[PDB]
């Protein structure tokens, strides 16, 4: 709520005056203070003059950042930000080289500067830099032929320049013209060419490609995938930054149809691999961009294989029915005499049922049932397909092994390659959208295209394997898939990098020994939190959590006197919201200042009932927060301002009177919407009261310690024969 | 689920971990989760659970970390050293009273108590758990009683629970109804206890002398006890340094003067003490208290 100190011991400064360091008054109108300033160094025409920070910023001081000059901070006079946007702009749309350098650099680094953006932007110096650097080539390029390296300096400063303004936005993204697209594809599609003018001009690419769609449309036919290849293949890390991000924002915005289309074309290219062994697997430091870059690259290639994951392509469709007939011939045929290759549709359903109790189907009239749920869908046939081209040993073997097992120990080959590959896609997030969240990235996948498809027939090579080592069963096929799961777990966090490595990773899985280690970590961890009965405190939580919850019904039935919107000029900060007893009536409003707090009667806002209630925003979130007029708000209150929703159309829009009871109440009011807590408070207290209780529970074993594992049952007589009786 | 047997060796029904509720009577088990079992069939032991004493637990032998004796502990002599452990097996019960006050203790806001319940019920699980076994000299595991004791009546107070009697050794051989007036008066010794506390509590809650006097009311044998660091000054020459303890009341001496010796450099002459520049002055004795001026 206060202001700052309003008289800062501060130099003050102006190129050539020699800086006074005086007591400058802050809630004055800044214009007066620059005025007074320029008359300490014999100066005129204030408003024509900006003090800034003579700290990093040299961000021309206006009324609203005057908050930020420290005892210490220096400020520097100069030219106002008009003046300096002015200045540079008739020296930029201006032709004599190395003036226009200076600017250029200048304006690149001032773009960022809001005040200064505000008037160079009204002046519209920017479309000045687009003629600098679109006429301002042809009025002297006899001898730019020669001076072209600082030509070159000169228009990649234009683009850096012309983006810092660009991002702010008040500018027009269409201050460039189709000369200055001309000149960045004059870049892109040229050979290396000076750092400064490629790296920003890929920014540039990668930034009007995210300005439109028809930007990037428009210049597709100069961002070609062929010659954006070298800039990965610049040993500058940031030219293989900039060709990634240009690639990320083809595939974010080619059409899905066209995005299959570029992804056949990313394979084809190798960028997969050549990434991999030029960046991943070169001596590149994986920047967190970069990171970022190859986490993008593959969920670009997952979800691409989206379309056919999340779409439930027919499975009675003829053409996916003859080809996981075609599938089931080389997986079935060694077992299946080749008349059900051509069987007819008696001995097709005989066919299907013989070897689908041995696949344990609980439908046996068709493989296509086992295709009729996605995700994938046709896209583990899609996986298959791979097989019968890279591990058709795979796909043969498990096939034939689950071709004679009528048991349960069946291993549904159909069932379990559907759900298979949709739960390691679930895990490899197979097909999520690719944001900058997520900035891990798997060398696994990028030491091969089809890395996700290898992952499945060898997942399901090792779900086979350990199938034997573990009895695993069909009434456990959820189960079995979840121990491989567990164990797909296991070896991914490993962060496999190669085929070979997660084969190795994997081939660690199969129940050998290591299993022993994990589970000594797991003792060595529980040493200090005793895992297993930490399951027995967890496991019976709702008891502490609802008592919290009623405790703060409590609470809510005996209020407050809560704080109203901008509690001024005599009006109630204090005012009491009852619970009622019902808890479906909150009894509130202009209530008088209340000393012992809540009259308990039918209130100026008598009636809350949730039924209407959506939730309660906390802060700047709420509505009357988002009003920047005559109820302005200072961001102290974020604490308790709240706005609790109902009507859609009028909300409780109020102060809380301190903290932890404006969380309090957040809490009561989300056990009154029957959600989680916000107070830590109530982390804290339930914490240490469960703890307490389950440290109540400890006696009957104390002097003695527990076994850790689950002892097994020992056998009962099965009858219920009592030899002493109950009772 | 059949072949049970009448058997008392078994009331300490004890359960391991989460149970399950593959049984008709069970579910995930806490670790204290006692069933006071009367069914014995070999591998399986279902009886009366301490929650619902008419309901059982079915709940396998090997998860039954059964210890033969009843909850006593002296009959078969389960005290890992004899006379106590039904102090410790009432205090548990003390504390299954506490767990349903400190469930009615967020009800209200008390709190303060309520810190101060959790308090002293912590230093009262770390006597039963360092009591364990017979951990401590036997005159300390008395010591340890009276302790448990003082905690136990105080919350019971706190509570305006009953009150507890016989001090030592079990709170419970004084109320067997063995005589009356024996009894009553030690229900008047309790009372008692119960005045001395809350009249402390006041006391010390809010004066901090007079229960130091009041302990020193019973031993008087004394000692200051004084590390000395060092005498700040350069000498350049040897020094003696002695210290004791003179009464301007009587115009005279009280103790020996301790003694160092003192380099030319500043330093102790002895250096083996200027750690250990340790004196403890000995004798005070309540007259040497409470003069006036020392």
């Amino acid at each position: 709520m206060p202001p700052p100190a309003d008289i800062v011991k501060v130099a003050i400064e102006w190129p050539g005056a020699y800086p006074k360091l005086m007591e400058i008054d802050q809630k004055k109108p800044l214009s007066a203070i620059i005025k007074e300033v320029c008359d300490g160094w014999s100066l005129a025409n204030h408003e024509y003059f900006a003090l800034q920070h003579a700290d990093s910023s040299n961000f021309y001081i206006t009324e609203k950042n005057r908050n930020e000059i420290k005892n210490g901070t220096i400020l520097r006079l100069t030219t106002s930000p008009a003046q300096n946007a002015q200045q540079l702009h008739e020296r930029i749309q201006s032709s004599s080289m190395d003036a226009k350098l200076e600017a250029l650099k200048d304006l690149a680094s001032l773009s960022r500067d809001v005040t200064f953006a505000q008037e160079f932007i009204n002046l519209d110096g920017i479309s000045l830099l687009t003629q600098m650097v679109e006429s301002g080539t042809e009025r002297y390029q006899k001898l730019q032929k020669i001076m072209k390296p600082c030509f070159g300096d000169m228009l990649s400063f234009t683009l850096t320049a012309f983006v810092e303004l660009m991002d702010h936005g008040i500018v027009s993204w269409d201050t460039f013209s189709v000369a200055f697209i001309k000149k960045i594809a004059s870049f892109v599609n040229k050979s290396a060419i000076d750092i400064s003018i490629l790296q920003r001009s890929l920014a540039i690419l990668e930034s009007m490609v995210l300005n439109s769609h028809d930007l990037y449309q428009k210049v597709a036919q100069e961002i070609t995938i062929g010659q954006l290849i070298p800039h990965l293949q610049g040993s500058d890390q940031e030219i293989q930054t900039y060709t990634i991000a240009v690639i990320n924002a083809l595939f974010l915005k080619a059409p899905d149809e066209r995005r299959q289309e570029m992804a056949n074309i990313l394979a084809q290219k190798q960028l997969r691999s050549i990434i991999l062994t030029h960046v991943i697997r070169a001596q590149r430091a994986i920047n967190n961009e970069m990171a970022h870059q190859l986490y993008v690259l593959q969920v670009l290639t997952f979800n691409l294989l989206e379309d056919r994951m999340m779409t439930k392509m027919d499975p009675q469709d003829q053409a996916q029915r003859d080809i996981i007939f075609e599938l089931r011939r080389i997986a079935f045929d060694a077992e299946s005499e080749p008349n059900n290759s051509s069987g007819s549709m008696e001995k097709r359903k005989s066919m299907y049922t013989r070897d689908y109790k041995k696949l344990g189907f609980i439908n046996h009239v068709n493989p296509a049932m086992d295709f009729t749920q996605t995700p994938p869908g046709m896209l583990a046939l899609d996986n298959m397909l791979y097989f019968a081209k890279h591990h058709q040993d795979a796909y043969i073997r498990i096939v034939l092994e689950n071709s004679s097992r009528e048991d349960k120990h069946e291993c549904p080959f159909g069932r379990s390659s559907i759900e298979l590959t949709k739960m390691l896609c679930e895990i490899l997030k197979v097909g999520e959208l690719p944001s900058e969240t997520c900035n891990d990235f798997h060398p696994m996948f990028f030491t091969h295209d089809r890395s996700f498809e290898e992952f499945f027939c060898i997942c399901i090579q090792l779900l086979n394997k350990t199938w034997k080592e573990m009895r695993a069963t069909s009434e456990d096929f959820n189960k079995v898939m979840q121990v491989v799961k567990e164990q797909v777990m296991r070896a991914l966090t490993t962060k496999p990098s190669s085929l070979d490595q997660f084969k190795s990773k994997l081939q660690n899985l199969s129940y050998t020994e290591i299993l022993k280690i994990r589970q000594s970590e797991r003792m060595n961890q529980e040493d200090f939190q005793s895992r297993p009965i930490l399951e027995l405190k967890e496991k019976i939580q709702p008891e502490i959590l609802e008592l919290i919850k009623q405790q703060r019904l409590n609470r809510l039935v005996e209020g407050t006197c809560f704080r109203k919107l901008n509690a001024r000029r005599r009006q109630d900060k204090f005012w009491y919201c009852r619970l009622s007893p019902n808890h479906k009536v909150l009894h509130y409003g202009d209530l008088e200042e209340s000393p012992q707090g809540e009259v308990p009667h039918d209130s100026l806002q008598d009636k809350l009932p949730v039924a209407d209630i959506k939730a309660v925003v906390t802060g700047k979130d709420c509505p009357h927060m988002k009003e920047k007029g005559a109820l302005k708000q200072n961001k102290e209150v974020l604490e308790l301002a709240f706005s609790i929703l109902y009507d859609s159309n009028c909300q409780l829009n109020f102060i809380a009177p301190d903290k932890h009871e404006y969380c309090i109440w957040t809490d009561g009011l989300n056990a009154l919407l029957g959600k989680d807590m916000m107070s830590d408070l109530t982390r804290n207290d339930l914490d240490t009261l469960l703890s307490m209780e389950i440290k109540l529970r400890l006696l009957d074993l104390e002097n003695i310690q527990i076994p850790d594992a689950p002892p097994p049952i020992p056998k009962e007589p099965s009858n219920y024969d009592f030899v002493y009786d109950c009772n | 689920m059949a072949r049970w047997i009448p058997t008392k060796r078994q009331k300490y029904g004890v359960a391991i971990y989460n149970y399950n509720a593959s049984q008709d009577v069970e579910l995930s088990l806490q670790i204290g989760d006692t069933v006071h079992i009367l069914e014995m069939y070999e591998g399986w032991y279902r009886g009366y659970t301490l929650q619902n004493k008419s309901k059982k637990g079915i709940f396998p032998e090997t998860y039954i970390h059964l210890k033969e004796a009843t909850v006593e502990d002296l009959g078969q002599h389960e005290t890992v050293i004899p006379g106590e452990l039904p102090l410790v097996q009432e205090l548990t019960s003390t504390l299954r009273e506490w767990a349903v006050i400190w469930r009615k203790l967020y009800v209200n806001n008390k709190l303060t108590l309520f810190r101060q319940l959790q308090q002293m019920t912590y230093s009262l699980i770390e006597w039963r758990s360092q009591i364990l076994s017979g951990t401590l000299p036997k005159d300390e595991l008395a010591e340890l009683k009276k302790k448990v004791t003082a905690k136990i009546d105080h919350g019971n107070r706190m509570l305006g629970l009953d009150l507890v009697v016989r001090d030592d050794n079990g709170n419970i051989l004084d109320p067997d109804e063995t005589s009356t007036i024996a009894l009553f008066k030690a229900h008047e010794v309790a009372s008692k206890r119960i005045e001395e506390k809350i009249q402390e509590e006041k006391s010390i809650l809010q004066n901090l002398d007079l229960r130091g006097q009041s302990i020193f009311s019973t031993i008087h044998t004394y000692g200051l006890y004084v590390n000395f660091k060092n005498f700040v000054c350069n000498i350049g020459e040897d020094a003696e340094l002695f210290m004791a303890l003179y009464d301007p009341d009587q115009s005279t001496f009280i103790s020996e003067n301790y003694l160092i010796r003192w380099g030319s450099n500043g330093m102790p002459k002895e250096i083996e003490k200027l750690n250990n520049l340790q004196a403890v002055f000995t004798d005070l004795s309540s007259m040497d208290l409470i003069r006036p001026r020392v």
